[PDB]
């Protein structure tokens, strides 16, 4: 009679376990997109968790993210698309980090999953 | 993908359904295949070397380039190629082919290369004397197969011609990769002397390039066609 349990039981159950070459990789993956995170803050001059949240609303999703935190979070056309714009002004060894750090956001959800 | 396989399809190449990406794996889609946790890379390395070879004009077959595989000249009867310097020698077996480094104290003298059917008649650590014997061709003597040639320097002063080549070839070599590594140039890259091939955990168990060339991946963990 639809048991909630059984639905997240195979819904884990979809996503594979990792083995240690999956697993060093993806904490690899992490830690260097989060590093990259640490020299684009020195960048553009901004912030750590900034960045990092910028890179999720490019990520998890794009307008959902932004839209429902609740009434009041952050704006998503002043505070959020202008640190697009801004980290858009530079060349390739800067703009290759943004890659490195988005990355390791994605490598940290596979992370999470397959452990779950 | 099993254990100690390789894959017959190079990494980001098209694949089509019921072509087989290994011994074992047939793909049942088209599309690109990719490589996932390479267990071997293997490395091709470039050497240069200036190598002279005096063979008789009644033999040698004129030609500006000689490459891989390709008859190098004739040779009636077996013609002992004598040394043109004094020295000692090293003795520098290039796959069917050898090579002779005439040297004194530190620096060399000469050196001379030795085509695929010319075999050497020294040892290395061997000395020689100016005129004195040192390799003897069958006749025949072509260039060997892994190794090309360019920009001929032809000198002759009479029956025998003196022949000074640029001599540049590719030497093999073969990484075994580790869970602790991460690869990092991509197929076929072509890759700077010392640069890092594989990154690791700690650097001691790091790949870095012994000189320039191009990376080749081999032995995928598996293969992910998208």
């Amino acid at each position: 009679t639809s048991d909630p349990v059984r639905q997240y039981l195979h819904e884990i159950g979809q996503v594979p376990l990792l083995t240690l070459e999956e697993e060093i990789d993806l904490a690899r993956k992490v830690e260097e997109g989060m590093e990259a995170i640490k020299k684009l803050s020195e960048a553009t001059g901004l912030d750590q968790e900034l960045i990092r949240e910028v890179v999720r609303a490019k990520i998890l999703g794009t307008a959902r993210i932004q839209k429902i935190p609740g009434l009041k979070e952050k704006p998503d056309p002043k505070t959020v698309e202008e640190v697009d714009g801004k980290l858009k002004s530079l060349p390739k060894e800067l703009k290759r980090y943004l890659h490195i750090a988005r990355e390791g956001e994605a490598a940290r959800q596979h992370l999470i999953e397959a452990n779950l | 993908l099993p254990a100690g396989v390789d894959a017959l399809v190079k990494d980001g190449e098209e694949v089509v359904k019921g072509q087989e990406l290994a011994p074992g794996v047939v793909s049942r889609m088209d599309g690109v295949a990719l490589y996932r946790f390479p267990r071997r890379v293997r490395v091709d390395y470039l050497r240069k070397e200036r190598a002279a070879l005096r063979i008789p004009l009644s033999a040698w077959v004129e030609k500006e380039a000689y490459r891989p595989g390709e008859v190098l000249a004739e040779l009636s009867e077996p013609y002992l190629f004598r040394a043109e310097e004094s020295g000692v020698v090293e003795l520098k077996d290039l796959a069917e082919g050898h090579l002779i480094y005439l040297r004194q104290e530190e620096e060399v003298v000469a050196r001379y290369f030795l085509p695929a059917g010319m075999t050497p008649l020294v040892v290395e650590g061997e000395i020689v004397e100016v005129g004195q014997p040192l390799a003897e061709g069958k006749g025949l003597l072509r260039l060997p197969r892994h190794m090309t040639a360019k920009e001929v320097e032809a000198e002759e002063e009479g029956d025998s011609v003196h022949l000074t080549l640029f001599l540049e070839w590719t030497e093999p070599k073969d990484y075994k990769v580790a869970p602790h590594m991460n690869v990092i140039v991509p197929e076929g890259a072509k890759v700077q002397a010392g640069e890092k091939i594989v990154a690791a955990i700690d650097p001691e168990e790091e790949v870095i390039a012994e000189a320039e060339g191009v990376v080749h991946l081999h032995e995928p963990a598996s293969i992910l066609v998208v």
